[PDB]
């Protein structure tokens, strides 16, 4: 708890940056599960 | 925000489902009146002749 606080703004942008179930929400589950050519290969 | 998009897209549903039943109205009534002007037009030739 005295350690930090920073952790606390992590949770905060995590549940708000959830709550939109257009492209977040694809972005996330398509990372978490698993130009554009480039952007491909670099997620790869 | 959960709350409000959750309703939000409950009314989209709500959207989709009435524009598909007034759509479904607005070709059923442009029909009836194709059928009518159909039977006028005909009618119409008949009377002529």
């Amino acid at each position: 708890l005295q350690w930090g606080k920073y952790q606390t703004f992590g949770v905060d942008i995590l549940a708000k940056l959830f709550s939109l179930e257009k492209p977040n929400l694809n972005y996330f589950k398509s990372i978490l599960l698993n130009n554009n050519h480039k952007d491909k290969k670099l997620l790869r | 925000l959960y709350k409000n998009h959750e309703l939000l897209k409950l009314e989209r549903k709500k959207t989709e489902a009435v524009a598909r039943l007034k759509s479904m109205n607005k070709s059923a009534i442009n029909q009836y009146n194709r059928r009518q002007d159909k039977k006028n037009k005909r009618l119409k030739f008949g009377h002529r002749l």
